[PDB]
RNA sequence: AAACUCCAGUUGACACAAAAUAGACUACGAAAGUGGCUUUAACAUAUCUGAACACACAAUAGCUAAGACCCAAACUGGGAUUAGAUACCCCACUAUGCUUAGCCCUAAACCUCAACAGUUAAAUCAACAAAACUGCUCGCCAGAACACUACGAGCCACAGCUUAAAACUCAAAG
C-alpha cells in the first residue's frame, strides 16, 4: 500500500520540466502552518 | 540588541501613576526569574556551587510546598472546639 | 503539584546519580518558621531633600 | 472527646468506671504513689477507643499489659 | 566526619613537596 | 476601553496621543542605575541628546552616589534640563538593579515630567562573558 | 461456593486519562502562533510545564520547537510578537494578580 | 461487583440523578439500582447485546416514569 | 532521505524571487535531490534584524522546499547556499512529515515517593 | 584610595569567547562527562562473573609546539588594611581557560556504598547514615604513626606518576 500511495505523490513532483510552471503557481499560493490552540484542546484556525 | 525596542520588559503607566506600574514591571521580572539570575549573574558562580544551590532550593520547594499543602489541609480544622469542656 | 522525589537521593534501588542531596532528611517538621520581623529603612527622605534644598537656595 | 459524656455517664450507670480524660504518667504503673499503697487496681479495661488524639496506642493500653491487667478494645 | 586524618597527610605532603624544591 | 499595559504597536493604528504625539514619537529617559552610581539622558525620539545628569555631575562623590537621594537630585536636573528643551512626555527605559533605578524616576516626575511607559532593558547574557570571580567577605 | 462474594474486576468507574491540550496535534517550528503561546510576553522566556500544563513530550516538543523556530528567523527571542498577544490564554500565570 | 460496571455506565450517561440518596434507610433504592434492577433482570431473558439491551432499559424505565437526561 | 529547507529570501520582486528560487531548485537538483514540492509562506516581516552578506535585513520572504537527496547532498548544498547572496537565511532539517507521533496515553500524576528514610523515632 | 579621563551615556556596525528561560524535567554515557540550533555518522555482547603480568579511555590543573584574544584570571605591580599582610578588599595585567597536533594519567575521579541473581520473611536492627538481608564471584583490608615516604622497577612522565617498605617511637589511634 505504502508504494501504491508513493506511485500516485510522485505524479506531482517538481522536475526540470515543470519548474518554471511550479516556481509561479508557488508565488501565488500561501500555505500556513500557524494555528493557536484552547484550553479544552480545540485547534483554532486564523479566518484568512 | 537586533530585536524591536519598547516591546520587552515594557509597561504602560496608567492615569501617572508610576508607583504601580513599576511595581507591576518588578512583579514580571520577579515572576519570570530575571531579578534573580541578575543577582547571581554579577559574580561568577562556579559549577559546584550552581549545582549545590539548584539542589538546595529544589529541596526547598518540595519541603515548602509540601508544608504549605499540610497547612492548608490542615485549615479547616482551626475552627472553633465543639466539646469545649470535655 | 509538588515536584517528584521518585529516584532523586542516592538510594540502594537507584541505579542513577542521585539529583537532590538534601543537608537534612526531606520530612515535614512540627513546628513551622518563626515571623521574621521586616528590616526597617530610613523614612521621609523625599521630604527631607525637599527642606534641605529650600535651605540651600533661602 | 465527641463521646467522653457518653462513657462517663455509661461507667455510671452501670456501677463501673472511666478514664475519658487526659491520662496522666504513672496511673497504672505507680498507682501505688499516685493513690495510696492499698489502691486496688482494674481488673478489666475496656477501650472504646484505642487511639489517643494523636492517632497513637493510648498508653494504658501499654501500660494494662505492664500490670498484668487484661483488656477488651475496639 | 572530621578531617584530622586528612590534615595529617596535607602537611605529610606539603613538606615534602617543599623538600623536594629545596633539594 | 480597557488600559493596556502592553505598549502601542508601532505598524498599527493608535488613538493614544499624549501631546499629539504618537507613542513612537515621545522623548525616552535612559536611567542606568549602577552599584555605585546612577546616570540619566534624556533624548528626543530620533536619539538626540537632550539632557544629561548623573550624581556625580550633581557633587556627589563616592559612595554618597550609590544613594537614593543622590540618584533623585540627578532626576531633578535632568528634568530641569530636558523641560528647557521642550520635553513634558517621557518614556522611560531603565538598565540595571542599583540603588537609583526608582529614586531617579522619582526625581524625573518631582523636577515636572510625566511617565508614559516604563522599559526595562538590563543586559542578561544568554548564556555570554564569565563574570569577575566571588568575594571573600 | 457463594455467589454474592466480590468478583476479581477492574476497576469500572476508573476516569479517563488526562491528556494534556497538544495530546495528539503536530508542534511544528513553522507555527510561531502555538509555540507562542507559551512564552512569557514580556521576556519571551518559555514557560515551565507547571505553567503551560503540559507533559514530559509536549514540552520538550514545545522546547525544541521555540529553540529551533527562534534561530531559523521564525519566532522572536526578546518578547512574544506583538501580532498574538490575543491568543487564547492556555497558561496559568497571572501578573497582575 | 458486576453491577458496577452497570452503574458506571449510567453514571457516565445520565450521572446522578436529583434524586437524594437516603443512606439511612436500610432498604433504600436508587434510581441508579432501579435502572440496574432492570438491566438485571432483561439479562435474565437471555440477551447477551449491551447495546440493544441498553436501548431497551432506558425505555423500560422510563415506561415506570423516570427522569433521566441523556446528553448530561 | 526526506528534507526540508527553510528558505528565507530577500524580500525581493517577483522576477528576482522567481530567479533566485529556481537558483535554489536547480542546485538541489544538481546535487541529485528530487525536489518533491515549494511553498509561499510569504513575505513577513523578520522576528529580528537578519545581517547576510554585508547588508541589514529586515523583511524576507519565507519558503519552504519539499524534497529527497542522499544524506551526502546535506553538507553540499548548505555550502551552496552560503554563497547565495539573495538568501537571508537558509537551514536544511529532516522533514517533520517524517516522524510519527506515537500515541498518548496521558498525564499520570506522580505519587509522593515512599520509603525514603527509615521508619525509626528520630 | 590608586586607576581611567583617546572616558562615560543613547544609537549603528560588528566573535575563533560562553551557551538566560525551558529544567518544578531526571534523560544519555563504561566512567570521566553531557543541557544554543542544523545535518552526517553513531550509542558492544540472546547466560553471568572475570586482567595490579594486557589493552582502550579518564574532570581540573600542567607540559610541547602553532594560532585565536571578549571576558575571567595564578604570578607580578600598584591602592588599601595591618604591629606585620609575602593574604582577605580595590585596580591593572600575564601564564592559563579556547582551537589544532602530541603528551601528562592525577581528584573528597565519593552517590566514600562492587557486578550478577534474589528476598521483606524472620530474630528488623551497636550508634549514625541512605532499613535488614540471601546466593555467587571478583577486587580490596587486618593497631597508630613513620608513609600519597625511602629503596627497587616501569613509564614520551626528570620538582612527575604507579607500585611501596623498614628501623627507632607509642598504648593508644580511630
Ligand atoms: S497527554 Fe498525550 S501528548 Fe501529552
Amino acid at each position: 500500500r505504502e508504494v501504491l500511495q508513493l506511485q500516485e505523490e510522485v505524479k506531482n513532483f517538481i522536475t526540470r520540466e515543470n519548474l518554471e510552471a511550479r516556481v509561479e503557481a508557488a508565488l501565488d499560493s500561501r500555505k500556513n502552518y500557524n494555528w493557536a490552540i484552547t484550553r479544552e484542546g480545540l485547534v483554532v484556525r486564523p479566518q484568512r | 540588541a537586533k530585536h524591536l525596542k519598547f516591546i520587552a520588559r515594557t509597561v504602560m503607566v496608567q492615569e501617572g501613576n508610576v508607583e504601580s506600574a513599576y511595581r507591576t514591571l518588578n512583579r514580571i521580572l520577579t515572576m519570570d526569574g530575571l531579578i534573580e539570575d541578575i543577582k547571581h549573574r554579577r559574580y561568577y558562580e562556579k559549577p559546584c556551587r550552581r549545582r549545590q544551590r539548584e539542589s538546595y532550593e529544589r529541596c526547598r520547594r518540595i519541603y515548602n510546598m509540601e508544608m504549605a499543602r499540610k497547612i492548608n489541609f490542615l485549615m479547616r480544622k482551626n475552627r472553633a472546639d465543639p466539646w469545649q469542656g470535655c | 503539584a509538588t515536584p517528584s522525589l521518585r529516584g532523586r537521593l542516592a538510594r540502594f534501588g537507584n541505579p542513577r546519580k542521585p539529583v537532590l542531596k538534601p543537608n537534612k532528611p526531606l520530612i515535614l517538621a512540627n513546628r513551622v518558621g518563626e515571623r521574621r520581623r521586616e528590616k526597617g529603612e530610613a523614612t521621609c527622605i523625599t521630604e527631607m531633600s525637599v527642606m534641605m534644598a529650600c535651605w540651600k537656595q533661602n | 472527646r465527641q463521646f467522653s459524656y457518653l462513657i462517663e455517664n455509661m461507667a455510671r450507670d452501670c456501677g463501673e468506671y472511666a478514664h475519658t480524660r487526659y491520662f496522666r504518667g504513672g496511673m497504672l504503673t505507680n498507682a501505688r504513689l499516685l493513690f495510696g499503697p492499698t489502691v486496688r487496681l482494674p481488673d478489666l479495661i475496656i477501650f472504646l477507643h484505642t487511639l489517643n488524639n494523636i492517632f497513637e496506642p493510648h498508653v494504658a493500653v501499654r501500660d494494662a499489659a505492664k500490670m498484668n491487667i487484661p483488656t477488651v478494645g475496639i | 566526619k572530621n578531617v584530622l586524618k586528612i590534615r595529617r597527610r596535607k602537611m605529610n605532603h606539603h613538606k615534602y613537596r617543599k623538600l623536594v624544591k629545596k633539594t | 476601553t480597557k488600559f493596556s499595559i502592553y505598549p502601542p504597536i508601532p505598524g498599527e493604528e493608535s488613538s493614544l496621543r499624549w501631546a499629539g504625539k504618537k507613542f513612537e514619537e515621545i522623548p525616552i529617559a535612559h536611567i542606568k542605575a549602577s552599584h555605585n552610581n546612577t546616570q540619566i539622558q534624556v533624548v528626543s525620539a530620533s536619539n538626540e541628546p537632550l539632557a544629561f545628569a548623573s550624581c556625580g555631575t550633581e557633587g556627589f562623590r563616592n559612595a554618597k552616589k550609590g544613594t537614593g537621594i543622590a540618584a533623585q537630585t540627578a532626576g531633578i536636573a535632568a528634568a530641569a534640563r530636558a523641560k528647557q528643551k521642550g520635553v513634558i512626555h517621557i518614556r522611560v527605559v531603565v538598565k540595571g538593579l542599583g540603588p537609583g533605578r526608582l529614586s531617579a524616576m522619582h526625581g524625573l516626575i518631582m523636577g515636572g515630567l510625566e511617565v508614559i511607559s516604563i522599559t526595562d532593558n538590563t543586559p542578561i547574557p544568554h548564556x555570554g562573558c564569565r563574570p569577575r570571580k566571588a568575594r571573600k567577605l | 461456593s457463594n455467589e454474592d462474594l466480590p468478583i476479581s474486576m477492574e476497576n469500572p468507574y476508573k476516569e479517563p486519562l488526562k491528556k494534556c491540550i497538544l495530546c495528539g496535534k503536530h508542534v511544528d517550528y513553522k507555527n510561531v502562533q502555538l509555540l507562542s503561546q507559551f512564552v512569557s510576553p514580556f521576556t519571551g522566556c518559555i514557560y515551565g510545564r507547571h505553567i503551560t500544563g503540559l507533559c514530559g513530550k509536549k514540552q520538550k516538543e514545545i522546547t525544541k520547537a521555540i529553540k529551533r523556530a527562534q534561530i531559523m528567523g521564525f519566532m522572536p527571542v526578546t518578547y512574544k510578537d506583538p501580532a498574538y498577544l490575543k491568543d487564547p490564554k492556555v497558561c496559568n500565570i497571572r501578573y497582575r494578580e | 461487583y458486576h453491577e458496577d460496571r452497570i452503574r458506571a455506565k449510567f453514571y457516565s450517561v445520565y450521572g446522578s440523578g436529583q434524586r437524594a440518596f437516603d443512606l439511612f434507610n436500610p432498604n433504600f433504592k436508587s434510581t441508579c439500582q432501579r435502572f440496574v434492577e432492570k438491566y438485571t433482570e432483561l439479562q435474565k431473558l437471555g440477551e447477551t447485546d449491551e447495546e440493544k439491551l441498553f436501548v431497551e432499559t432506558g425505555k423500560a424505565l422510563l415506561a415506570e416514569g423516570v427522569i433521566l437526561r441523556r446528553v448530561g | 532521505p526526506r528534507y526540508e529547507l527553510a528558505l528565507i529570501l530577500k524580500a525581493m520582486q517577483r522576477p528576482e524571487t522567481a530567479a533566485t528560487l529556481k537558483r535554489t531548485i536547480e542546485a538541489l537538483m544538481d546535487r541529485g535531490a528530487i525536489v518533491r514540492d515549494l511553498e509561499n509562506l510569504g513575505e513577513r516581516a523578520l522576528p529580528y534584524r537578519i545581517s547576510a552578506h554585508s547588508q541589514q535585513h529586515n523583511r524576507g520572504g519565507y519558503f519552504l522546499v519539499d524534497f529527497y537527496a542522499p544524506t551526502a547532498a546535506v553538507e553540499s548544498m548548505v555550502e551552496h547556499l552560503s554563497r547565495d547572496i539573495d538568501v537571508i537565511r537558509g537551514n536544511i532539517v529532516k522533514h517533520p512529515l517524517t516522524q510519527e507521533l506515537k500515541e498518548c496515553e496521558g498525564i499520570v500524576p506522580v505519587p509522593l515517593a515512599e520509603k525514603l528514610y527509615s521508619t525509626k523515632k528520630r
